[PDB]
């Protein structure tokens, strides 16, 4: 399955039904014939495959990799520092762009769940989205083609010297 | 430039000196390419007398390859020995000399200020 904290779906709530007329539903018919004819021979498949499945159980693993100096502990010239730093840099600019993309897919699947309350009901999606996205730019944006940690590191220093004077006037 | 040196002999293939070198595998990729240069002039040769490349002369194209090969591998010792003597050189000088080669101690990045250039 999937993790319900980092993909978060409310909770299903469906009418009765409670129907009036005395003609017969065929949507209920045909779902009838459906769950026979279909769902149950696919699910004697799916069940054979999950035992043959069992009995071959191999396992993989999620690659842990420990930090390194970042490159503001780097020497300048010092190639092999900064190559550890610019690599680690590199794996988790990567790792952003999929935080992004979670962010915009709860976006989307609450729009597309809320409907025609999505302009009240995804109020706290769309403020994530709004506030991971400041984040984002301020790490990211304007790095160009030739993005790195060094870049990175200036685009930081610029920020903080410019918000720096601004507090200093006040 | 090194031809001033102290200790130079005149005229000299392999000074004495270049016996402490490591001499140049006989199979090193560049006498590897040296015994192909001399098969490939053994055959071109074979072109150019209008005889069969591959087949004529086979005593002529084994002496192509055998001359390439001995005369590369004297030839890269004494370019190994200069190669030596250059950097024997240079890092004495720079021994006598500590006052026109400072070890410069450099700054971390934390300290150093890059300006940032936006591209948009
Ligand atoms: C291109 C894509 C090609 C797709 C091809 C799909 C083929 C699927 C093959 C699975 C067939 C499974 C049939 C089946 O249910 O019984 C298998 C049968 C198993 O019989 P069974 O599936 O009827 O078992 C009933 C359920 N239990 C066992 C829990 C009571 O496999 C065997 O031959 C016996 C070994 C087990
Ligand atoms: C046009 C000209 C292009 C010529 C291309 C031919 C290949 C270049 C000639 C050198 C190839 C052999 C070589 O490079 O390796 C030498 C080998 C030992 O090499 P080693 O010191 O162990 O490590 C090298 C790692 N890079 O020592 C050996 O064991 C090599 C002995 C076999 C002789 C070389 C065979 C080369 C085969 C390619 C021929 C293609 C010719 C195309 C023309
Ligand atoms: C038409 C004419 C065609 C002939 C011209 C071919 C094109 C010439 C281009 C010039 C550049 C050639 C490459 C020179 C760089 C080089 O070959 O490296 C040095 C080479 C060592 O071999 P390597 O395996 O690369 O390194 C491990 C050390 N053994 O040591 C050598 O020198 C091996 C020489 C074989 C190179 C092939």
């Amino acid at each position: 399955s999937w993790d319900k904290d980092v993909y978060p779906e409310p909770p299903s709530r469906t009418p009765a039904p409670s129907p009036q007329t005395s003609l017969p539903n065929p949507i209920t018919y045909l779902t009838k014939a459906y769950d026979l004819v279909v769902d149950w021979p696919v699910t004697l498949v799916r069940e054979f495959i999950e035992r043959q499945h069992a009995k071959n159980r191999t396992y993989y693993y999620h690659r842990q990799y420990r930090r390194v100096p970042d490159i503001t502990e780097c020497k300048e010239g010092d190639v092999l520092c900064i190559y550890e730093a610019e690599m680690q840099w590199r794996r988790d600019f990567k790792v952003d762009q999929e935080i992004m993309n979670i962010i915009q897919e709860r976006l989307k699947a609450c729009q597309q769940r809320e409907g025609e309350n999505y302009q009240q009901n995804c109020a706290k999606e769309l403020e994530q989205f709004t506030k991971v996205t400041k984040a984002y730019q301020d790490r990211y944006l304007d790095l160009g083609a030739y993005y790195s940690a060094r870049k990175c590191l200036a685009k930081q220093k610029q920020r903080m010297l410019e918000e720096r004077k601004a507090a200093r006037q006040e | 430039m090194m031809n001033g040196r102290p200790g130079h002999e005149p005229l000299k293939f392999l000074p004495d000196e270049a016996r402490s070198l490591p001499p140049p595998k006989l199979n090193d990729p560049r006498l590897v390419y040296m015994g192909l240069l001399g098969y490939c002039t053994g055959l071109m040769d074979n072109m150019l007398r209008m005889r069969p490349v591959m087949r004529a002369g086979l005593h002529r194209q084994l002496l192509f390859v055998t001359s390439f090969v001995f005369a590369g591998y004297f030839y890269l010792k004494r370019q190994n020995y200069l190669y030596a003597v250059k950097d024997h050189d240079m890092f004495g000088y720079i021994k006598l000399h500590p006052e026109d080669f400072p070890e410069k101690e450099k700054k971390t990045y934390a300290e150093i200020l890059e300006p940032f250039h936006p591209v948009r």
